[PDB]
DNA sequence: GTGTAATCTACTGACATCAGAGTTCTTAGA
């Protein structure tokens, strides 16, 4: 502990002393090696507890650095350094385990035991500063464990950063020692990283600024040999990496390093299609060229005497911006021409051919730069297409902040010159054409990762949304455009964090939409109130995973909006439950990697709960909103929706079936009968019998397309076989309802009447596919 | 010169000097005419920003400056003000969930023990030693991230429209200062505005005077600049276009400046407007048209050139023919034409204008450049400079035409004449003598870094190599960020050089780590990497391809020299990489270069067999391609007289060593025969008797034993087809060319059937009976893969089916038996039409499948076709 | 064919 | 520690000076 309180020469002698006491202790053998373990472990506790976070830990770097590497100690060792380093890493494992890191009350939470939470961070930054630099031969035995135990902790508690950081040290340190290239427990480590990599890719989308930085820092670092297994799962990760990097250098260096790695190892034909979308977003780093009297200077002035040597000898960190520029050019070169041509927008066919037209036929934004002797006119619109590009993607931050402040001024001018209407409609509203292409700029430039820009534009985007539902010109195509922009902001594929701001934007839009307009028009005059929901709903059923993802993420952010006052209009959502619960799980039997969607189905769960929590008035008579999936219109009562659920209680898509079953369970007691679930199922079996059950659990959902039919599946194949395999899975899990709450009796579960589900489970899978599963046929990594 | 000084303080002081009232005039127009005088060559890269700053800061004292830009707010909302924090921090950086008093000071004692005091300052000093260490570590980040806002940012629940005029003209200036393309737009707009509002103030007498003053000043600008910063050159021209009477800008000056600045198009429009406007009385105006020709040649659009010279406007038809040749990249013929042109003794109808000679010379130099005759390049580049035979290279820096037109080729020539093999020491002398004078030095250091780098590296002075190449990387960044975004072709011609720079960087960094010197693994590493990184094939001009080839050649020579106490591996790379260059040149229709490289690399054929077969393959490929272009009678010589002979497998059992060759060589021989037969059939009336002896003597041997007159062609085709068949049976051994070879046999059949339908050949049709069978059973076989080119021609199928009916059965039973139905959806329409007539047995199963799979496609065409 | 040139005087 | 003194110790030009070495002459002398 005393270490930092010394002088440099004192530091080196103190290191020597502590090193040798360690030697001496170790010499006496096992009786005290345990005690040496104790001593280091205690040490690390007391350093990681340094009372504040950024005598800070940064001071102690040298101590453990020399301790861990000074092979010169014994000659002026190899077993010494090995043992000591091993002890350090064991200490880190132990201390990461023993800490609690409990999270509960993304920023709406508060970490449980504060002082504990700070120590974690300290330890993270330490172990960063100490571990990889050794290039340890010694880390090889510890890759596996220091991973597995760390992954466990990560998964069990994501949304804590430094786990990813330590894991990044793990992976890089492994990479440097040619570990994974072999594809023992090494195959296990490659496997575990494969799975965590995919998992963390899925998770990365949702996360926000700092955690996003951590996760990318990790992901972008996995070795090549793991990449080519699942490429294009990471390409978006790297893109978002560079987008951050233009305003946080070390992450950018992490990128450029990563991209060099990929380009040099991954088989070219594998990656050729992908440089298209990845090399752009290099433009910013080269976007601009950004157009002393220290003691040694004065010393050398008087003469080249001995004193100069003292200063220069004493004279003799994270990468800087200029260095990363020269790196970016060096890499941009290193890929080669046949590759690098892609840095320009596209091959010259159509897309850039769009870039030429002016953003507006006729030049609005007429400014009158107010000189004295005269009043010339300067058209601010010609500035704008380049100013905006600066604003989003400039590298030099002085340029970027200046550009941002210009664009704020300039958009304010747009609004102003709008209200000085020179043209009241009778065609395209003036400055609409300008709005269409300035709003996406304004949006995705908000929730950028420069704190200054963020504070400058997030409020303005809120103010713009506010203005564009003010009563005056609430109807105008300008608001139509802005809403269209927000929606295409939700659906944004790559800009992960843009999603969240766009969501908040939609929320604010709906909020002011209710709060501002007279509802007399609002029922049917606008293109907003029901229109917005309709637009979402239309988005839901879409094939694209990202598009639905956006649909969800929006509808997630209108919990409160819909529950507040829309009590008049529970009804769109009393059917939306169907809409979302269905679509937002369809087409998720595939498209899993990019689809963090299923977590947003939890939003379906919340909207669910909030609609049933008003049930006494939910089931009012003569309320007959047309639903989807029900031909005969009638006054919807929850009975109908429940029957729908039970019909949909079984369906092949996994997440839906799980959520839907449990949702049925949570609904049924709310119904007027107040009958217990088991009681009500008994009711409908006395009413309909086992055939109802068999049709609804061996089948069900969207009608009766095809349920669990044993024999033809036994007899009748390619990866389609997986289809029915999932069917049987869904089957037995649906039977798991039966003593899920003891709702159905055993002879009621088994009347042996007309179902062979359990028969086929115990027979077909459990014989032919259970263990004979090396190669299946009924008569590629795809399978594996 | 001080107006750009490094210290910000002196920057402000000198600028405030130059903006005081009595130095530059106080009204606008007198300012705008003055700032032209505020320029020097060296102030260039900033001159735009500086002009903008001066103009606007005189705007700064006008009465509307604090008067808010828009009179009323847009609501009643209350407006607050908030400051933005900006404390040298970004957003992804903090981890998530964490006076008679003064007289009193005389009451002091003093430590008496100088030892104790000494220790006190000692510890104190180590404290500042650590404090300085950390402050030096943090000041880098602080220099990066220091941001100063510029306005108030009042907050309100609505937008705060009511911003003071300052709140926009000051930020605009800030951006203009910091980035130069916005500078160009701002200065251009503001200059346009001032010179447009000048009307309401001065009579035409004054306007002529001020316009002439600007024209003089701008001509000075362009003619005197050396940096050639793309933004400023562009700004000056762009100003000139949007106002009349500035338009008579020295055409030669603009032409040269735009050629250099890699920003051509703006210059094209300048001279364009010049032409149309100043001549709505000298009819020709050659000095302008010709320099426009130079421009369009730069931008590589040889197509438009064909217009300029066929107008009976001044230029002589020798130039026309030269251009037609050089459009087809027949650069050799172009050079011959030009050389004969410049040396015409006496002309009919007047000697070429001063400028036509200029264009001729520049085209000559460039036309050589596209070639590998670099000794000729140097001779051309040096001849015109001086009088005596041993050229006084120093003269080049005398008067500007040389400085811009002759230099770059001079230096590029001498560089490679050095870096290839060996040569004298002219260039070292030249550049060293040059690098004394100031403007002298600036030209070389700012433009031609990538070349001085290699020059110096030849002398084994690695340190200067590093300095120059670093300068080159910075220069690329600066002269690239400058190029305006829309000019794609310009930016492309930029990037084509980052490969050169990076390659030089890598070699320097490779001869810097002796740990990577003494071993052998990382030489293999570098060789493997360079082996599979190449410039773009079909796009990048060969003037860069040679740059990479020769650079790499020299660098390998140097590395070999280091690792003398292998050469197999280096030779291997040299083979492969030069071969790739030939293949490239073959694509670009740059044939003569391909001739020369084949001839330069044959002597390496004698070595082990894979390179032997590769060389012969490439040469025959090139011969075929050369034939395709031109030659109708003599073209048979261009292939038969050699290519047949060379391709004989007597020299190669490599087919027994691998199969890829066993495909490639056979398809080569196929196409060899194919053109022979095609042209022999072309105008048979005058071939065998015109290629009267040796080729004809070879012909029958190539044909059949019987020397019959007409039947010789069929004798060719018969073995042709059997050979292509050999190609396909090669293919069936495991898309690389198999799709292509399949299509190739397809095409041979197709042309043959077309020819057959125009006559009656019983025996050729009898042996043809296979041809349609194969075309269906095999082309459609190929349709399985994407085969876009094949999938297009599918109507040819149905027609083949019809006209040749007996063998339809193959179609159904073979491939429509297996088509992926979408690959017919493309034009499902035609055959759903044909779905009535007797062959309908054909599409039956296909239309059924597509009906089932993608029903909504068939319905709309099918519903109508149902009516028929 | 050999490549030949001669000097030229720029009339300005 | 950092920085400014004060001041000893150096080197050189220059000048005396012992010694050391190159040189001619008498006696004792094959």
């Amino acid at each position: 502990d005393s270490f930092p309180q010394y002088s440099p020469k004192m530091q080196l002698v103190c290191c020597r002393a502590i090193v040798k006491v360690f030697l001496a202790l170790a010499a006496k053998g096992p009786v005290l090696r345990n005690c040496i373990s104790t001593v280091v472990h205690q040490g690390l506790i007391r350093i990681c507890s340094k009372p504040v976070v950024l005598p800070t830990y940064k001071d102690y770097v040298d101590l453990f650095r020399h301790l861990l590497s000074s092979d010169q100690m014994m000659d002026s060792s190899e077993s010494l350094n090995h043992l000591l380093y091993d002890e350090f890493v064991k200490s880190v494992l132990k201390i990461v385990e023993k800490l609690d890191l409990t999270l509960e009350i993304a920023a709406n939470l508060h970490p449980a035991k504060p002082k504990d939470f700070s120590a974690f961070i300290n330890l993270v930054e330490f172990c960063r500063e100490i571990l990889p630099e050794k290039q340890a031969e010694f880390f090889e035995p510890w890759v596996y464990s220091f991973s597995y135990e760390l992954i466990l902790q990560s998964t069990r508690l994501p949304l804590i950063s430094g786990f990813y950081k330590l894991l990044s040290i793990t992976v890089r340190n492994a990479k440097k020692i040619k570990y994974f290239e072999g594809v023992p427990e090494k195959y296990s480590c490659f496997a575990l990283f494969v799975k965590f990599g995919k998992e963390v890719a899925v998770k990365m989308k949702q996360y926000k600024d700092e955690l996003l930085a951590s996760c990318l820092t990790f992901l972008l670092s996995l070795p090549h040999n793991i990449i080519e297994l699942d490429v294009r799962a990471y390409v978006p990760a790297l893109q978002m990496a560079f987008k951050l990097g233009l305003s946080y250098t070390p992450l950018a260096e992490v990128g450029l390093n990563a991209l060099e790695e990929w380009s040099i190892y991954i088989d070219r034909h594998v990656m050729q299609p992908y440089y298209k979308d990845i090399l752009p977003c290099l433009d910013g780093y080269l976007k601009t060229s950004a157009l002393e009297v220290s003691a040694l200077s004065r010393a050398a002035q008087k003469g080249f005497n001995k004193v100069v040597l003292k200063h220069l000898k004493k004279t003799k960190e994270a990468i800087s911006l200029e260095e990363i520029r020269i790196r970016v050019v060096q890499m941009l070169g290193s890929l080669g021409g046949q590759i690098n041509k892609n840095l320009l927008t596209v091959t010259s066919s159509d897309e850039m051919m769009k870039s030429y037209v002016a953003w507006d036929r006729e030049k609005r934004l007429s400014f009158a730069v107010p000189f004295r002797e005269m009043k010339p006119v300067i058209f601010l619109d010609v500035f704008l297409p380049r100013v905006t590009e600066l604003a989003l993607t400039a590298s030099d931050r002085q340029t970027k902040v200046a550009a941002c402040e210009l664009l704020h001024s300039m958009v304010m001018f747009m609004l102003g010159k709008a209200t000085q209407m020179p043209e009241g409609g009778q065609g395209a509203p003036p400055m609409y054409q300008l709005y269409k292409r300035t709003f996406p700029v304004l949006l995705r430039l908000a929730c950028d990762v420069d704190q200054v820009t963020r504070q400058l534009y997030e409020p303005l985007v809120m103010q713009l949304i506010h203005w564009f539902t003010n009563n005056k010109k609430f109807e105008s195509q300008d608001t139509v455009a802005l809403l269209e922009a927000i929606l295409d902001g939700i659906v944004d594929p790559v800009d992960s964090t843009l999603r969240d701001f766009c969501g908040r934007c939609i929320r604010e839009f709906l909020k002011w939409s209710i709060k501002q307009i007279t509802p007399q028009q609002q029922e049917k005059s606008p293109v907003n109130t029901k229109s917005l929901f309709k637009r979402l709903y239309s988005l839901a059923l879409h094939p694209n995973a990202f598009k639905r993802l956006g649909a969800s993420l929006a509808f997630n952010n209108i919990y409160r909006e819909f529950r507040e006052e829309e009590s008049l209009v529970e009804q769109f959502v009393f059917e939306a439950l169907v809409i979302y619960m269905e679509s937002l799980a369809l087409a998720h039997a595939d498209e899993k990697s990019l689809g963090t969607i299923q977590q947003c189905c939890d939003a379906i769960d919340h909207l669910c709960r909030i609609i049933e929590k008003k049930h006494v008035s939910l089931n009012k008579a003569k309320k007959r909103r047309l639903p989807r999936g029900f031909p005969p219109s009638a006054s919807l009562c929850l009975l109908d929706l429940v029957k729908w659920l039970l019909a949909h209680c079984g369906r092949p898509q996994t997440e839906c079936r799980h959520k839907s079953i449990e949702l049925f369970y949570k609904f049924v007691p709310l119904l007027p009968g107040n009958r217990s679930p088991n009681l009500w199922l008994k009711d409908v079996l006395k009413e309909e019998g086992v055939s109802f059950l068999i049709n609804t659990f061996e089948g069900g959902g969207c009608g009766q397309p095809s349920g669990i039919l044993a024999q033809p599946t036994l007899l009748y194949s390619l990866q389609a076989t997986l289809c029915w395999l999932d069917l049987l899975l869904a089957a037995l899990e649906c039977y798991n309802t039966f003593i899920g709450e003891r709702t159905v009796g055993a002879l009621q579960v088994l009347g042996t009447e007309a179902q062979s589900s359990l028969l086929k489970a115990v027979a077909f899978f459990l014989e032919s596919i259970a263990m004979h599963d090396i190669i299946a046929a009924e008569k590629s990594p795809q399978e594996g | 010169q001080g107006l750009i000084d490094e210290n910000p303080g002196l920057q402000l002081i000198i600028r405030n000097f130059w903006s005081h009232e009595t130095r530059l005039p106080s009204n606008t127009l007198d300012r705008l005419l003055a700032l032209n005088s505020l320029y020097s060559p060296k102030i260039e890269v900033h001159f735009l920003s500086l002009a903008t700053n001066f103009l606007l800061e005189m705007t700064s004292m006008s009465p509307d400056y604090p008067n808010p830009m828009f009179e009323h707010p847009l609501s009643e909302c209350e407006f607050q003000e908030y400051t933005i924090d900006s404390d040298w921090r970004f957003r992804s950086t903090v981890l998530t969930p964490m006076g008679r008093t003064d007289l009193l000071r005389l009451r002091r004692r003093f430590m008496r023990d100088q030892e104790k005091l000494s220790l006190m300052y000692a510890r104190k000093g180590v404290a500042e030693q650590k404090r300085e260490k950390e402050i030096k570590s943090e000041l880098k980040m602080k220099q990066d991230a220091q941001v100063v806002l510029y306005r108030s940012y009042r907050h309100g629940d609505l937008p705060d429209i009511q911003i003071k005029h300052s709140s926009l003209i000051t930020p605009l200036q800030a951006v203009a200062q910091r980035d130069p393309i916005i500078a160009k737009q701002l200065f251009s707009s503001l200059f346009s505005g001032i010179l447009k509002e000048m009307d309401k103030f001065k009579t035409l007498s004054e306007k002529n005077n001020i316009t002439q003053k600007l024209l003089q000043d701008f001509n000075r600008f362009l003619n005197t600049t050396f940096s050639f910063f793309p933004p400023f050159v562009s700004c000056i021209q762009d100003i000139s276009c949007q106002h009349a009477a500035l338009l008579s800008l020295d055409p030669a000056a603009v032409s040269a400046g735009c050629l250099a600045s890699l920003q051509q198009p703006v210059g094209i429009r300048l001279l364009e407007e010049a032409l149309l406007r100043l001549l709505p009385r000298l009819p020709p105006d050659v000095l302008r048209w010709v320099e426009l020709a130079k421009l369009y040649r730069s931008i590589g659009e040889y197509d438009v050139l064909r217009g300029i010279f066929t107008s009976e406007i001044g230029t002589k038809q020798i130039t026309q023919s030269a251009l037609l040749a050089e459009a087809r990249s027949d650069y050799s013929e172009a050079a011959k034409q030009y050389d004969e042109a410049l040396n015409k003794q006496d002309w009919v109808d007047g000697e070429p204008t001063e400028a036509e000679k200029d264009f001729w010379e520049l085209a000559s130099l460039d036309c050589y450049n596209h070639l590998a005759e670099w000794k000729s390049l140097e001779y051309c580049s040096t001849a015109s400079i001086d009088s005596e035979n041993p050229p006084d290279l120093n003269k080049i820096w005398s008067e500007p035409f040389y400085q811009e037109t002759y230099l770059p080729y001079m230096i590029r020539s001498k560089l490679k004449l050095l870096l290839q093999g060996e040569a004298d020491q002219s260039l070292l002398t030249f550049i060293d003598k040059a690098m004394h004078g100031e403007l002298q030095k600036a030209i070389l250091e700012l433009h031609y870094s990538q070349e001085l780098s290699l020059l110096y590296l030849l002398q084994d002075d690695v340190d200067r190599a590093k300095y120059y190449i670093q300068n080159g990387i910075q220069s690329f960044m600066q002269n690239y960020s400058s190029i305006d975004v829309l000019l794609h072709q310009s930016r492309l011609t930029k990037l084509q050089s980052v490969q050169a720079l990076t390659e030089i960087q890598e070699f320097i960094s490779f001869i810097s780590k002796q740990g990577n010197l003494s071993s052998q693994v990382p030489l293999k590493r570098l060789l493997n990497t360079w082996t599979n990184r190449y410039p773009d094939a079909k796009m990048d001009p060969m003037n860069i391809w040679d740059d990479i080839i020769t650079n790499r050649c020299f660098f390998l020579s140097k590395i070999e020299e280091k690792l003398t106490p292998i050469s197999s591996l280096i030779r291997s790379c040299k083979f492969s990489m030069k071969m790739k260059m030939i293949d490239s040149a073959r694509k670009q229709n740059n044939f003569s270069l391909a001739m020369k490289l084949l001839k330069e690399l044959h002597k390496e054929s004698k070595t082990r067999d894979d390179w032997l077969v590769s060389w012969v393959q490439s040469y025959c490929r090139l011969s075929h391609c050369r034939s395709r272009s031109q030659g109708c009678s003599e073209q048979v010589l261009t292939v038969l007289k050699t290519v047949s002979l060379l391709d004989e497998n007597n020299v190669s059992s490599y087919l027994s060593k691998n199969i890829l060759a066993f495909r490639d060589q056979n398809i080569l021989l196929g196409t060899t025969y194919r053109i022979i037969a095609n042209a022999l059939s072309s105008e048979p009336a005058c071939l065998a008797e015109i290629e009267e002896d040796k080729a004809r003597r070879i012909l029958e041997l190539s044909g059949s034993s019987s020397e019959d007159s007409e039947k010789v062609i069929a004798g060719l085709y018969q073995r042709a087809f059997q050979h292509l068949s050999e190609a396909v049976q090669a293919a069936e051994e495991e898309a690389a060319g198999v799709i292509d070879a399949y299509m190739t046999l397809a095409d041979f059949c197709d042309q043959q059937l077309r020819k057959e339908e125009e006559n009656a050949s019983v025996i050729d049709s009898a042996e043809l009976q296979a041809y349609p069978a194969l075309v269906v059973e095999k082309m459609l076989k190929a349709l399985k893969l994407n085969s876009n080119e094949a999938r297009l021609k599918f109507p040819r199928l149905l027609q083949i089916i019809e006209r040749y009916p007996e063998e339809t059965l193959s179609l159904m039973t073979k491939e429509i038996s297996s088509v992926p139905c979408w690959q017919f959806i493309s034009w499902i329409s035609h055959m759903v039409a044909l779905l009535d007539k007797d062959q309908a047995v054909a599409v039956q199963h296909s239309v059924e499948e597509i009906t089932d799979n993608y029903p909504q496609a068939i319905v709309y065409p099918f519903i109508i076709s149902s009516e028929s | 064919a050999p490549s030949r040139k001669r000097r030229q005087r720029m009339q300005r």
